[PDB]
């Protein structure tokens, strides 16, 4: 076929990254689909002349038994070319996601390209150099892919596109998000169709198989201790919250509070509160009642994503991309915490995908060598976020929930 | 007679074209017969004047042998020439490898010289043999196969290899090979002779490709003493390590002796070297001589006695479980082992790595188990069932509390004193009946008591400290504080057991004493 000349953005060069070291489990499963991938010409076996890398992981199919090969191409999608979303989507009622990665094989790679596709197989304890490739047609997960496919993939759905123009369809990456405000039985079936529609030209369901309810994602308040009795210590959480909110809203006066905690006195004894206090209560536990007007979502911008540990397997997520300037939070429960924390992470991509059509710049509230062991063993995606690691402060924490 | 790999120069830039030192007639002569033996074994070529790039050669005799030696500096080809896919950094660790009936080390000689050179590259590969005589011009050539010295080699020559191999290799499942640089270790489970044999047709499987290796009688003999260990086909140890018996020890004999000793840690349980890195301290020069403490000397004659008797590891058992056992060995220090078979030893080590200013057993424990994880999942692609002196309560306890996330794998508690606790724990809530501490170097309380004292030399963060220090000084068995700094807060609230800050440590040991203790914040003004 006749291969579109990429090229990655000028002065940059192709990828080196080290490979995070696999189980034998894992290196097996991808010697067997890596092997076949070959056989297809998919991909093809390079030699020294190639010092490129991209690290390359197996993860499971969700309800099935199948592996599939992930590639971390984020430091080649940050070096590649940049190549040229429905607010409706959000609104849907019900969205499916879809992955259509297997399209892109379909389609050859532009030979000076290949050579930056380059990834390995890692060998146990090195007893093995290293089983070493390159992509041949259009690899999954990079972002030219999608681009370069945008025609043929336009093509092959114009037809769906108005025999039910009731329907959004939003794709990025490998995922294909199809969403509707039909019934949860009319919608599946429409999913299904579409999906022969698609066998009809070139896709196991992602995310459960199952569906997603946009409508329903709303915003965590802040909240405040709604009690009988009032005691000094209840009141100095309240103040501190308090002040600490106020910087985002302004509105919020303490002062009343403040004055219940004159004097050095007893921390476990209750205070009884005044009239102005009720009220400054009130009127701030009003103002909380909703998120801070103003915040707009600039998309010049990073999408920044923030967790925290709450306990009980229940965690907190803030979306922004100006500090206290947030497009929204969130809350995250149920395993074990890396198992929950992945669960959140995907959760909370695949929203800012369908929400802003795009991926967020994770914190996360972990250690490196830890995350590096796990992250895999429960990642289901097809695309792989930008994260770092951090460390929560505890009155942050005690902030949120 | 195989695939040549294809090279290019560095982008932008030209081949080397630097002037061939002043020679010797005498080295002259020595270089004329070498290149021209290697012109006619094909490896070198004489060019044309065409040629106009060029590359320092020079004459070095063997070592200990009165014997002429071409040497060729590619330095600055080197640093034109493209890079390659890493030579392999990554090595084997002998705990992950399974035992064989024998094992066979075969040398491949004319490695480099055995491989051919991308001919659109050769040109980059010229050289020059000055004429004795003045108007009667000096010899050009070029490199046809690999230059020994040259960036590419050991990377092309090292894949080439392996090219080769694989098909021997699939008719072959049975036996198994691992490449070192110019080294091809070969063991398998044939009964004596059938091994010998296929040996022979592995080396002539090599020899199809002019690849020259040693013959039986000529060959290395088992154990095999591979880079800090000897490898037998069944069992492994470390190189013979026994400690000096000096009198007098300077800084550098010290830290020479302290690397030591680290090294045989992996292997050598109960090695300890605490005592002697204590002796560094201060020391101004690595000729200082530093005599030795009590506690030193008896480290140094605990180990010297550890390491007299010697130890052997056993082989990777796939069929086998590996469990790993850890020990807290001392305040920050930690012992493990794996195994597959009780005290049936594949590695040791030990985990002083101290993540923080503050800790607690817990974390630094966790942290170690991580550490293991790691290690296993990279030599043996699996990971171990731990065995831990610690109970799950105990875990789950700080786990749950703690803001980060953390997980560890399958594991057993096994009674093994000491065992890891918590040795104490925040209240979750306000105290009632406690007497409250209000703090900022001084503090004030509910029942009128204060104190505002004096601290000399003392940072802002280590004011904070003090006065809680204070509060919890002069209260009673159960305490409420209150403090204004989220520093301190924060060194608590993660209720650390150990910290190398001296203070830290005395509230530590205050916050162990207590019956019930409660820290709360509060803003500042
Ligand atoms: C240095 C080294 C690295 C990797 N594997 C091995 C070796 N050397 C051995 O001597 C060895 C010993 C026992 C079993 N396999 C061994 N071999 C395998 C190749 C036969």
């Amino acid at each position: 076929i006749e291969t579109v000349p990429v090229k990655l953005k000028p002065g940059m060069d192709g990828p080196k990254v080290k490979q995070w070291p696999l189980t034998e489990e894992k290196i097996k499963a991808l010697v067997e689909i890596c092997t076949e991938m070959e056989k297809e010409g998919k991909i093809s076996k390079i030699g020294p002349e190639n010092p490129y890398n991209t690290p390359v992981f197996a993860i499971k199919k969700k309800d099935s038994t199948k592996w599939r090969k992930l590639v971390d191409f984020r430091e080649l999608n940050k070096r590649t070319q940049d190549f040229w979303h429905p607010a409706g989507i959000k609104k849907k009622k019900s969205v499916t996601v879809l992955d259509v990665g297997d399209a892109y094989f379909s389609v050859p790679l532009d030979e000076d390209f290949r050579k930056y596709t380059a990834f390995t197989i890692p060998s146990i304890n090195n007893e093995t150099p290293g089983i070493r490739y390159q992509y041949n047609v259009l690899p999954q997960g990079w972002k030219g892919s999608p681009a370069i496919f945008q025609s043929s993939m336009t093509k092959i759905l114009e037809p769906f596109r108005k025999q039910n123009p009731d329907i959004v369809i939003y794709q990025y990456m490998d995922d294909l998000y199809v969403g509707s405000d039909l019934e949860i039985g009319q919608h599946r079936t429409k999913i299904e169709e579409l999906r022969q529609h698609l066998l009809r030209w070139g896709p196991p369901f992602l995310w459960m198989g199952y569906e997603l309810h946009p409508d329903k994602w709303t915003v965590q308040p802040i909240v405040l201790p709604e009690k009988d009795s009032w005691t000094v210590n209840d009141i100095q959480k309240l103040v501190g919250k308090l002040n600490w909110a106020s910087q985002i809203y302004p509105g919020i006066k303490v002062r009343q509070l403040c004055k219940l905690l004159r004097g050095t006195k007893a921390l476990t004894e209750v205070i009884p509160l005044t009239e102005e206090a009720e009220l400054e209560l009130a009127e701030n536990r009003e103002i909380l009642k909703e998120p801070v007007h103003g915040v707009y979502y600039d998309p010049s911008k990073d999408l920044i994503a923030e967790i925290q540990k709450q306990g009980q397997g229940q965690w907190t997520y803030q979306i922004y991309q100006e500090p206290f300037k947030n497009l929204k939070t969130g809350k995250y429960a149920r395993t074990n915490d890396v198992k929950q924390l992945t669960e959140a992470v995907q959760k909370i991509t695949t929203e800012s995908i369908v929400i802003w059509g795009k991926t967020p710049k994770f914190k996360l509230p972990i250690q490196k060598e830890t995350w590096e062991t796990w992250w895999t063993e429960y990642w289901q995606a097809t695309w792989i976020p930008e994260w770092e690691f951090v460390n929560t402060p505890p009155l942050v924490k005690l902030w949120y929930q | 007679p195989i695939e040549t790999v294809p090279v290019k120069l560095k982008p932008g830039m030209d081949g080397p074209k630097v002037k061939q030192w002043p020679l010797t007639e005498e080295k002259i002569k020595a270089l004329v017969e070498i290149c021209t033996e290697m012109e006619k074994e094909g490896k070198i070529s004489k060019i044309g004047p065409e040629n106009p790039y060029n590359t320092p050669v020079f004459a070095i005799k063997k070592k200990d042998s009165t014997k002429w030696r071409k040497l060729v500096d590619f330095r600055e080809l080197n640093k034109r020439t493209q890079d390659f896919w890493e030579v392999q950094l990554g090595i084997p660790h002998p705990a992950g490898i399974k035992k064989k009936k024998s094992v066979t080390v075969l040398d491949v000689g004319d490695a480099y010289f055995s491989v051919p050179l991308d001919e659109d590259f050769r040109k980059y590969t010229a050289f020059t043999i000055p004429s004795i005589n003045n108007e009667t011009p000096g010899i050009r050539y070029q490199y046809n196969v690999l230059p020994q010295g040259w960036k590419g080699s050991p990377a092309i020559f090292q894949s080439s290899m392996t090219k080769i191999l694989e098909p021997f290799r699939k008719q072959n499942p049975d036996i198994v090979i691992y490449q070192y640089m110019d080294d091809l270790y070969v063991g398998s489970d044939l009964e004596i002779g059938q091994h010998r044999t296929k040996i022979e047709e592995l080396r002539q499987h090599l020899l199809r490709w002019g690849l020259t290796t040693p013959d039986k009688k000529h060959q290395k003999e088992p154990p095999f003493l591979w880079m800090g260990y000897e490898l037998h086909p069944d069992k492994w140890t470390v190189q013979p390590i026994v400690l000096p018996e000096k009198d007098s020890w300077t800084v550098n004999d010290i830290q020479k002796l302290v690397g030591k000793l680290n090294w045989a840690s992996q292997i050598y349980p109960g090695i300890k070297v605490r005592q002697l890195c204590k002796l560094l301290r201060g020391t101004k020069a690595l000729t200082e001589v530093i005599p030795l403490t009590e506690e030193a000397e008896l480290e140094l004659a605990e180990n010297r006695e550890i390491l007299k008797e010697p130890v052997h590891g056993v082989y990777y058992d796939p069929s086998k479980d590996l469990i790993a056992e850890i020990q807290k060995q001392g305040q920050g220090q930690w012992t493990y082992q794996i195994y597959q078979e009780p005290f049936k030893n594949l590695k040791t080590g030990k985990y002083a790595r101290m993540r923080g200013a503050h800790t607690n057993d817990v974390k630094q424990l966790t942290e170690a188990v991580q550490k293991i994880t790691t290690e296993s999942i990279v030599i043996w692609g699996k990971t171990p069932k731990f065995k831990l002196p610690i109970q799950k309560e105990t875990w789950e306890t700080w786990w749950t509390e703690y803001w980060q996330a953390t997980w560890i794998p399958e594991w057993e508690f096994v009674n093994t004193p000491p065992l890891v606790k918590l040795w104490y724990q925040l209240e979750k809530e306000p105290i009632v009946g406690a007497e409250t501490f209000y703090v900022d170097a001084g503090y004030v309380t509910n029942r009128g008591r204060q104190k505002v004292v004096t601290l000399t030399d003392t940072t802002n963060q280590k004011t904070e400290l003090q006065a809680i220090y204070l509060a919890l000084q002069d209260s009673g068995l159960e305490v409420n504080i209150v403090t204004d700094s989220q520093y301190a807060l924060g060194i608590i609230q993660a209720q650390p057991d150990q910290s190398e800050s001296e203070l830290v440590n005395q509230i530590i040991e205050q916050l162990i004493k207590k019956e019930k203790v409660y820290l709360a914040w509060v803003p500042a003004h």
